[PDB]
């Protein structure tokens, strides 16, 4: 859980 | 992530960090060579916070489309997202309102703009920025937007810095474009 | 699982580890003849985290197209793998968007690649390293990467060697594979 | 429940203990006459953990079909009880990946094999163990596996009965199978 | 309840005590006409224990039937279990494999056999008990089932006589039923 | 509720209170005009606890079919509710066997049954009781039963005072009915 | 809210408060047009209970009808409201036997009658009252019912007023309406 | 319990109902001797919701004082109060502020007062009632105690017969005492 | 358990069940020697329901004082239970009001009395049954109670016999005392 | 744990099994040299079921005293063991009534006894047994009781090897003592 | 964690791994240099499992008695370890019986013993082990026990070798002690 | 926050980042003038993970000291621990072993030590990290340590770099300390 | 909710 | 728990 | 619930 | 849990 | 449940 | 549950 | 929380  | 967006002095501006998180662990743009969270969609820019896996989302599915939509009016931008969310169910494994789960601003020549999560459309007047980010840019751009020697691409911009400086999911460089207001 | 991926002077190199764990329980490469994490996918390799399971599932999956696919630019492994999800789903009992319950990386000689498992594809420009084990390669390799007697291969390996020193869930030997990097 | 497989000088061996539980109660094979858990299928040899109707529903499931199945690769393995895992559901009330739960060993002639819950399918190179007892069992084989005076099933039995010897839940007899390793 | 089923030189038995629970409420045989848990199936006899609505159910799934079904072998008794579950769920309005919520013993002239509330069929060489005095039943059981003077008819009535001494689920008269074993 | 049944000397009697509850009010049979829980059915009389819709519930279904249902052995009153559940679901909105939420006492000349929630159906041989004045009713009928001057009816009237003597959810009057047992 | 009902002396009333709540806010009839809680179907006269929104469905609903609907028997009462239950769901949008989450009274000449929230349909022989204020208006009517001086009409307010004075889900003023009894 | 207190025309007058409650289970002024609810101190009388112990407690716990204590006005009877629950908690084995957890009305010449359980004391104008059955009793005195044939004992009394009527917590005979109002 | 205790005619009866409970397990008066539910505490019964070790703490307790205590009136029985709480919790280990976890019956020439757990003391005039029996009991005696063949101790020791016949923790013999009423 | 004990015939017998149980870990007699869970105290025999570390618990407890207790009534056994509860809280750091948490049996010449958890002390008059394996004990007793050719001794260890036969918490050898009964 | 212990043709042995985990992280004795989990007591050696820390606070307390305690009979063991109990909570800050948190094998010339964490004290008669590992352990010690070849450090070292080769809470270099049995 | 510590070549080195965290918000060395992790007591270096109030808690506590504490064995330093977090508690308001709630590495030049949250001091041979970086440190450290052109203070900085490269509660600029070991 |  |  |  |  |  |  |  990869975000910006 | 930070975006921010602004429009002054008959420019308009639009900014995004370039760090990406998975945990607490730090993806800079020196190890991420795809690490702009600005997409071009039409003559309109589209900054997006979120998951890290909209952006190639929202680049396939608006290529996808039989020509680029029109992103310039509240009204508009909100069929275009009602729709996008129903593609994202259908296509892309999505799970009050149901929620999109990313919020973006998008600049283009006619106005600036934002969508929240769950659909909610907003015509911006002066300045704005979505992301964890997001209060230590406003308060950097409040300070900042009616400083005479600053255009819109510095306040754009300045706001992104802010928020790399003081919080840990935002990252610089910043990553920024700036276009003519319409008439 | 600690696999590792580098991008230096020409040279393209993923590795990885060899432990099985069941629990604490410790399969090593000793007891298990099929090992090995990292497939072969046209002229990719791609090399695993996650379930066991999913080494034979991609294997299976791969084999049954008409052609193997494209995985040279982040826009293509992000369509097959957009694919791939709803397969997992349909054939192989898998269960914000849904997870595909992998990690990945994929070297071949146009690029270095991750796809992590909500099918965030990243590009990565010197090297990366996913898995639990993923923090100790990571170190490692960032102190080895500008070694001028140290290839692409040696740094991956020193990755992979780094998190079996310290973590229960990565283990020697290193399997690892080199290739040109194309023009 | 424990069950053991062996690879060595030439010889291939299977075994499971006996003993079946229904919560604290013991069912010994002296009250059950169809104890056994290992059952034949083509030349296979399948060994069983679990509830105990798996016995029945592999016996019954594999009987069906139109010839009985290859068990003698890993992707073999693979495709065969992906299908089942489907057919548990559709015919027989089963409920990251979904359980099949049960784990077997599978032994033939060219080679040994495993297939855990979540359908790894792992191939062995001297020997493992199934089943609660499994590391008791995992222990004794480690200690007697170089013995030069016990050969594949004396292996494989003493793993039962080191089970039997210190966890509720395994039981004497053996029953244990041997075969030739194929050229 | 308490069921029980004995096989001793020659003769097969089965019995069953006669008391129905609602709460803490005892329904004696005294009170209630059909208080016998044993019902004739072709000529096998089937002991319930479980809901008491479960010895109407499989009085009228049976003798829905074409002809009354096989139950003289492990693999016979699974396939008409396995049928009958599913008519269970889709007749009947029963709600890691599913429960067949009973547990039953039958009696036959080939044999002694049980099938436990997961489809688990078993095929018993001397005595077995179900119910929840089963614990009681097996004692008494095993401390008998050797006196040359007691058949297997007088050690089955044994069980449930010991089960209905200790346990507050079980209650005498004991009913019972006796045949030879065929050759 | 409190509802009875007796058979003794030629003659069945059926009874019940006329209390109705809504919450720790009272509804007695001085306020409410439709205050019977005894329904004529055939000639069968059905006496009903649980929710008191379902008095009407009975009244509408069994009117509505072609002629009313034998209601004189256990297997007959069976599939009858067997049959009525899946109406109760189907047409009148009822929520390890699923529950039809009533108990019932049936008398007719043939016989005095009871069916209760999940479907399980008695015959009894003396008295008993239903609801939850149950317990008190049945220790009165215990100590009247052999009286040789209380005939069926009395015995049956004389459980429902018990409960309404010492339970908040019976109350009086008693409504009753007499019939001949048949040869 | 508290709705009453009484039949008394060859006449038939019904009354209400008019009151609305929305939480600790009330909304009394001097700043709500459309206070009443009892409207007109046919010859009957129906006072309603519960969320506010169901006053307008059952206008909605029985307006929808090919004629209105007789009222008048407990049986015929019943029908209307297990079919409306059914529309409650299909076109209103509601969510053991499953609740239409309204209590209602209905006074037509040839009775007095009430409907609970599980469809339980009381006919009434003297007086009663629905809603949270129930229990004042149940005291007040005990105490006046017999009075020689007080009308149905007097008795059926004076609930509501009692309702009305103690509790504050009540208000004033109270609305009523009286009838003749029929022949 | 349902317990009453009335001032008028110079009297003063309280009553209670005699019913006691265990679970659903009632035991009437018929079975229990010592039934009543009203106890003397001093030239007043305490009626008692809660508990049953508390009646006990109560009549201990102001015996032991010097003499018996004045509770004629709303200062006094909260001292008094105050240093009961104390004692209480010292003495009887009682576990925002702590609860006392009963409910008294209290009646001598000088006035009419009520002391809830958490130490709320009140002086009462003409009027009220506490207990579960108190919105019976409030209801049917509001429209009784104008009557001018009714004297405040006949009130006091009415609102109990209310409550017994409706409510399954109180229960007749009435027990009640009437007093002259002082100057 | 279930105990009882009648006053009849000049005479009073107290009655008691002699089944032990561990759980389902059933300890009858055939195995357990000290079986007696009922202690003489000077000229008293007393008949204990609850954890059996009660019976040997009252009857420790009650030894160790200078002498037995009163137990004749309501007031002098809730001061000795009053101080046998607070012994139950500084030598014996006992864990609104707290409880004693105990329901007694006590009889003696004076009267006939109960306590139940939160030290509610009764005096009953006719008859009484405490235990999870009881209601059953109840029942029976209120049927016997006016039969003229019927002394006390027939019908004390009926209460018992009925609740043994239909519920799980009450078990014959029963045990019973008798004594003339004092003048 | 099994534990037993007998008397019969003008002899007394105790036993027990020999295994200790750690999770699903056996260890038993044949590991561990101090497995015998009977300890002698004075003339008693104290049979252990529970925690192990009570057989040291207690030994060193009576060893403490200055001199061993009477275990030979139930008075008795009653105080030792009251007072034995307080110093497993003061000195042996131990955690309704509170629990001791083991259950015991005590033969001695003057009779057998048992004492449960919270120190129900229990006087047998022909067998019983404690521990898990407790109710197959009991059944196996229960039939051999009455052998004229089983004396005390042999009965007590059938219980045990009835236990050991079908329960995974139990384990041969038996241990056991005999001694005649006093007169 | 594992430790072993064994007694062999008159020696005594005692065995432990080497490695220390924090989490998922490994911390070998290549790192650390104080890696012993066995230390001297007397004459006694003790190995140690639990916390890291337990190491030191034995080591610390037992250092601070007067002399070391004799640690060779299971009495004086546990009296020795009740002690420690109170001064591991009193000093060193630890938190049915209590826990000492910590399992040890103790080895001196007069026996092999073990204690487990809530004080059970055992005497071993061949061999055992505790720590996670310990079941591969007890496997391999059972192989190798009757070995004629093996002497007590060899089996007592292949213990901890079997579980250091399958248990990720194992690592090598074992460290080991011997001495002899004394007469 | 990464800690290191290094000990190479007969140096001895420490070394830390230098950023703080609230929450997501970052404190960098630029903004916080106290930032330094590390501090001196005696001779010894003691860097600190956890709360940023225990930097000034040991300052405080030590400083308070008749004398700097000896902190140059891991016996000593656990005396000093242990009595440390005794005073944690009573003066400092700190809430299987309690936990001291933060872990540090520990430089004199006698040794390398380190002192984890539940006191578990350890010796270091030649490397080690504390913290939450620790493990990206270690990574590093382990590909530097045998690097001949890299002192002890080079390779501890290193692995901190390396740390705050990729992770979000690590900062630049690093903080370190070398010493000469003794002789 | 209206009972029986 | 005897209420009033 | 009614059971065997 | 023994029970009266 | 009856288990191997 | 075997994992990589 | 480390742990042998």
């Amino acid at each position: 859980i990869i975000t910006x | 992530t930070t975006v921010t967006i602004v429009r002054k002095d008959g420019r308009i501006a639009i900014a995004a960090d370039t760090l990406t998180k998975w945990g607490g662990g730090k993806e800079s743009a020196d190890y991420v060579a795809n690490h702009e969270k600005i997409i071009r969609v039409g003559d309109s820019y589209v900054a997006i916070t979120g998951s890290a896996t909209f952006k190639l989302i929202l680049a396939d599915y608006f290529a996808s489309l039989d020509e680029p939509p029109q992103l310039d009016s509240v009204a508009r931008i909100f069929c275009v997202w009602n729709t996008l969310h129903g593609a994202l169910k259908e296509h892309y494994y999505l799970q009050d309102l149901e929620s999109s789960r990313m919020d973006v601003l998008i600049a283009n020549p006619r106005g600036i703009f934002g969508v929240a999560a769950h659909r909610t459309v907003q015509e911006f007047s002066k300045f704005y920025a979505y992301g964890s980010g997001s209060p230590y840019a406003l308060g950097a751009m409040y300070a900042a937007y009616r400083a005479p020697s600053l255009d819109a691409e510095a306040v754009a911009r300045l706001g992104v810095m802010a928020a790399a400086e003081f919080h840990d999911e935002s990252g610089l460089p910043v990553q920024s474009f700036v276009m003519e207001l319409s008439p």
